[PDB]
């Protein structure tokens, strides 16, 4: 049995594969194959993912061609290194994550091959930065649901750490499948070479930024900053008046000079000081 | 069947440029390649046959495949003209033999010489003991015309089947423009 | 061939309908705004190939 | 030959070094600007010309010592000016 | 960490977004809208909206299930675009109308003369007309 | 400006509890969500 | 011909994982693979890649192999799963520009007309960007053998995509120097950019080391650019450039004076907003 402490390790590349292939054909439920070393009864380490092209038009999951994955399984065999298929996936696009009745069928065709195969759902819309949203699953036997017996025998405070979503709770949630807590494997060998390369200027701050239009833009802020300051000479004067909660609800139709003012003060400030200092270093450095 | 991968090395050098053999040298050794890949293919479906040359430009004209139609198409208008360079034929053979589908297969090469060679026997004895340390069994079959008695070739195959190898072969060219099928009837019968 | 003609309907019963809509304007490259012949106005995205 | 201090010369000096008269050197230097071997300006009243860009020539293993040394203290200006930014700008970024 | 959570809330915006119309707010940061399904609701806001982009008749964005404020919209109408100005100006000159010196100059006073010389109507202050009606026999 | 920052951070005091939302309304949200999940 | 390139983090990691999966060779191997993508508006793009089976021996190092069966079949697969995707060029792992990387491009130029290469880093440490790309020309000068197949480095950068930024920013969670205020330019180019001048400064010093000792080509096509630099060195402090500078700046610090002048009034108004808050709270609350 299991102890709901399964702890799937994955990768640092397969997430990128899942979002790219899940994003390119996004309104159709695209799919593909998962490929990694199957370690012990608890954990699994799926290092690689290759996708599969579709069968035809239609929002579903199509089928699997063992000619195609037989060949593609051997391309890396005679080129890179052998691995083992462990799981598979599909893509609920903007749905969240659960198992449909079509999903549970093609899962059921795979668990008979290997009893510890893995269902995976990617959701490449509702992810923004810290919410990637995958929540890998696997079937539970409805036979034990007929038995009225509770599976999966918790021996570790590791399972009930993430609360399930209400939509998957509406779906087969706890009557046909279970969730698996996952995490990621990474190293400084990757961390440095993605951090040091993503957003990098080159020699751009060692320029002068449109030297006629710098002072012209400075004029082009101060000019309306005058009348905005006149509105600041308008908006203070209705204090010693009605309560500031009415001075909170009442200000949702017309602009305030306060926040809009301190925005432009910052923009003029950091706009000027960078051009000043960067203008003055080149006098020393260049002759 | 038995684990090997047949790698033929064709000769598109500039001394392959006459009709001394009766149809064509190119068609003669071409059809010889066809029937020996019928022999290796019909004795073993696992064996794939691709062709390399040992001229100035050692090109993989055909990637190592169990197909033969691309081999036939490239051997059509192959233009066998250019300076031979045999000393890099060893490396352009063996490195593809490390590029092969599996190292469970027997490292077997056939090599075709129909031109005068300019190698050093020191160079082919460094590459020959390199094939000793790499445990490589090549049977070299000479074509066309040659420096008589395979100068450095008997020493090469000697330094190929030496040190308990004793199973590699060197088929020299008989300098009579006859039908080459009976000329190669011995290695196809027994390597 | 009788199993083939019925084999057309074996998978041909899987297409799902498409709401007939109408394009109102275009916000961004991917933010679109439509309204069906049913009711309310929606905010919608497209296929990236179309 | 003239350094970047001045590189500004007079028609008397041109008349000396090419020993040609005063009323031809302007027709010479307009031709030189037309070829574009040199780039500069012409003042007539002070009889001087402000030569700015010249055709790049070749040189031996002796001038590379000069360009080496001009490179050398150009390094330490970048070192010295950069060290003020490191040391003084330290609390802005750890 | 507050910068990390700062972006974290906007996943609710996403794609599958329905459109209503802002009506009014009860209080700070909770308001009342009217859905384009027809019914009105008492809805919650999203925090990062500049509230001074709301005014009166704002077209807003509503979540398709939770039914709360999401995002403000640039305005939209389908009744008509804006008379697309290329194949839209009916070739008709003022000289094509003969014998309408009273009404042509009069509607010239009525419409575009306050559109241009607004400061005379403001300066003398003669209350320029809001809307104009025109009628008569057909043709 | 900085002295007008240093001598004005006093205000934040007295008031001490920012409740998440509730406890019993969280329980009733669990009951209504449990009924929507049962439905 | 081609302006610049666009490189994704997917291909960027997608070389390195292959360097790991051949990393059990121990002794010596370079990672060489096929680069895939499009290019539009004379802007090069890179989306996907894989790697070819490849070996090499140091003795007689003019022998290489690219399995074109693997090439045709796997690119046929990639065309099938994505007809929008196509070939763009190639890449090798590029520590120090290996020798066969003069006719690898000639081996596969029949696939792509501008068959471009990419040099990467597997031991990432620098003060710049460890991504390089050349382009093939066979340019002709005016001395000696004309047509010479010399690679020429087109400028390079790492391109983003709205899809992949979710995964990139998710996989960082480490450090992020946002709140770009008056500080972020100081470090993204004013601290760091001077060190960007340091390495290009030191590079011509390293080339300069042939004074009587280094390699055989003397100058010819190096010193016209250097002589052009020393001619192009800027103006000294004599002119109005000083008074326009002084004159220039003197205008900018006016705007600084106004902005700082209003900021203090803003914070003072917040202090009054605080006083009103605490006073009418002490007697009322108690
Ligand atoms: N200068 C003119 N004055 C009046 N009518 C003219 C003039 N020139 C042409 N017409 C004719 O008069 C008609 C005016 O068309 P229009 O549609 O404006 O009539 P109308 O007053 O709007 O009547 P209805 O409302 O029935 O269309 C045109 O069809 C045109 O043939
Ligand atoms: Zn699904």
């Amino acid at each position: 049995a299991v102890d709901t402490a399964e702890q799937v390790y994955i990768s640092s590349l397969a997430l990128l594969k899942m979002l790219k292939h899940g994003r390119a054909g996004v309104p159709m439920e695209v799919m593909g194959l998962m490929l990694g070393e199957f370690v012990d009864d608890y954990t699994v380490r799926v290092i690689d993912v290759f996708a599969m092209p579709q069968s035809g038009t239609g929002v579903s999951v199509e089928a699997v061609d063992p000619v195609f994955q037989a060949k593609m399984l051997d391309m890396l065999k005679q080129t890179g290194r052998p691995e083992m298929v462990v799981g598979w996936y599909h893509s609920h696009p903007g749905f969240g994550c659960w198992l449909s009745g079509v999903d549970i069928n093609t899962q059921q065709s795979f668990e008979a091959l290997s009893e510890r195969a893995v269902a995976v759902v990617v959701d490449p819309i509702q992810s923004v930065k810290g919410k990637v949203v995958i929540d890998a699953f696997r079937l539970i036997n409805a036979n034990m649901m007929v038995l009225g017996h509770e599976p999966r025998q918790t021996t570790s405070n590791l399972g009930h750490l993430n609360k399930p979503s209400i939509q998957a709770l509406i779906h087969g949630l706890n009557r046909h499948y279970y969730s698996i807590t996952i995490n990621y494997r990474k190293n400084e060998l990757e961390q440095k070479m993605l951090l040091n390369l993503h957003k990098k200027s080159w020699m751009e701050g060692l320029t002068l930024q449109d030297y006629s239009e710098h002072c012209k833009h400075n004029e082009s802020v101060v000019k309306e900053m005058l009348e905005l300051a006149k509105n600041y000479n308008k908006a203070v004067e209705e204090e010693d008046k009605m309560t500031p909660e009415q001075l909170a609800i009442k200000n949702v139709g017309k602009q305030d000079p306060k926040r809009h003012l301190e925005e432009h003060v910052d923009v003029l400030m950091t706009s000027n000081i960078v051009q000043c200092l960067a203008a003055m270093l080149d006098t020393v450095v260049f002759k | 069947m038995v684990l090997e991968s047949t790698m033929v090395c064709v000769d598109n050098s500039e001394y392959m440029r006459n009709g001394d053999f009766l149809p064509t040298r190119l068609q003669a050794q071409q059809d010889a390649v066809n029937i020996v890949c019928h022999s290796k293919t019909r004795s073993n479906p696992e064996n794939n046959v691709g062709l390399i040359t040992l001229a100035n430009d050692c090109e993989v004209l055909t990637t190592l495949t169990p197909d033969t139609g691309r081999i036939l198409s490239k051997l059509h208008t192959v233009q066998p003209k250019g300076k031979i360079t045999f000393c890099t034929g060893i490396r352009v053979a063996h490195l593809a033999l490390k590029h092969r589908q599996g190292k469970n297969h027997k490292m077997r090469i056939i090599a075709f010489v129909g031109s005068p060679v300019e190698d050093n026997e020191k160079d082919l004895v460094k590459l020959a003991k390199r094939l000793k340390k790499e445990k490589v069994n090549v049977d070299i079959i000479n074509f066309g015309e040659e420096e008589v008695n395979t100068e450095k070739l008997t020493a090469f195959v000697n330094t190929l089947n030496g040190k308990d190898g004793t199973g590699s072969h060197l088929v020299t060219v008989p300098p009579g423009p006859s039908l080459a099928d009976a000329l190669i009837s011995s290695p196809i019968l027994a390597g | 061939k009788q199993y083939e003609k019925s084999e057309n309907d074996l998978k041909a019963l899987q297409s799902v309908g498409q709401i007939v809509g109408e394009v109102l304007k275009q916000l961004t490259e991917e933010k679109f705004i439509v309204k069906a012949t049913n009711g309310p106005r929606y905010v919608v995205g497209c296929r990236r190939q179309l | 030959t003239r350094p970047a201090n001045h590189r500004q010369l007079t028609f008397e000096e041109i008349a000396k070094s090419a020993k040609i008269t005063v009323n031809e050197v302007e027709l010479l230097v307009m031709k030189a600007l037309s070829v574009g071997l040199v780039k500069g300006s012409i003042d007539e009243v002070d009889k001087r010309v402000h030569m700015t860009w010249v055709q790049p020539r070749v040189l031996d293993l002796q001038q590379i010592k000069g360009m080496k040394d001009r490179l050398e203290f150009w390094c330490t200006d970048v070192k010295s000016m950069e060290m003020l930014v490191e040391h003084q700008a330290h609390d802005i970024l750890t | 960490e507050f910068l990390h959570a700062q972006e974290e809330v906007k996943r609710i915006q996403s794609i599958p977004l329905v459109i209503g119309q802002f009506l009014e707010a009860v209080d700070q940061n909770t308001a009342i809208v009217g859905s384009t399904t027809g019914s009105n609701y008492y809805v919650r806001i999203l925090s990062t909206i500049d509230r001074e982009l709301l005014k009166p008749n704002a077209s807003v964005a509503l979540h398709k299930h939770s039914n709360a404020l999401v995002d403000v919209l640039p305005p939209e109408a389908d009744s008509s675009i804006m008379m697309l100005t290329s194949d839209q100006k009916p070739d008709v000159m003022y000289a094509d109308i003969g014998g309408m010196d009273i009404q042509k100059q009069e509607v010239r006073e009525a419409v575009e003369l306050p559109l241009t010389h607004f400061e005379l109507y403001k300066q003398i202050g003669i209350d320029p007309p809001r809307g104009v009606l025109m009628y008569g026999p057909p043709g | 400006h900085n002295m007008s920052v240093k001598a004005m951070r006093f205000p934040p005091k007295s008031y001490n509890k920012d409740l998440e939302s509730a406890e019993e309304r969280r329980e009733r949200e669990q009951q209504d969500l449990e009924f929507a999940k049962e439905m | 011909a081609v302006q610049k390139v666009v490189v994704h983090p997917l291909v960027l990691l997608s070389v390195v994982d292959h360097f790991n999966r051949i990393g059990k060779v121990g002794n010596q191997k370079r990672v060489v693979g096929v680069l895939l993508g499009s290019w539009q508006k004379k802007v090069l793009d890179v989306s996907n890649s894989f790697a070819v089976p490849f070996d090499e021996d140091d003795k007689d190092d003019s022998v290489w192999f690219l399995d074109h069966d693997y090439l045709e079949n796997m690119y046929g697969m990639f065309k099938k799963v994505n007809a929008r995707e196509r070939i763009v060029g190639w890449y090798h792992t590029g520590p120090k520009l290996h020798k066969n990387d003069i006719a690898i491009n000639e081996l596969m130029k029949r696939y792509c007309p501008n068959s471009v290469l990419v040099i990467i880093d597997v031991k990432p440490k620098d003060l710049g960007l460890p991504t390089e790309a050349y382009i093939s020309v066979e340019e002709v000068h005016d001395d000696g053998t004309p047509t010479s197949k010399t690679f020429e480095h087109v400028t390079s950068e790492i391109g983003a995509e709205e899809a992949e930024e979710v995964g990139v920013e998710h996989l960082l969670r480490d450090i992020k120097d946002t709140t770009v205020g008056t500080l972020s330019q100081r470090i993204t180019n004013q601290v760091h950019g001077l060190k960007g001048l340091n390495s290009k400064l030191l590079d011509i010093r390293s080339y300069l080391e042939k004074v009587a000792t280094g390699k055989l080509p003397i100058n010819h096509q190096i010193i016209y650019q250097l002589q052009d630099v020393f001619n192009l060195l800027p103006d000294v402090s004599l002119q109005e450039f000083v008074k326009a500078f002084y004159l220039k700046t003197n205008d900018q610090m006016v705007v600084v004076y106004l902005a700082s002048l209003i900021r203090s009034v803003v914070a003072l108004h917040n202090l009054i907003n605080n006083k009103i808050a605490n006073r009418d709270a002490e007697k009322k609350e108690g």
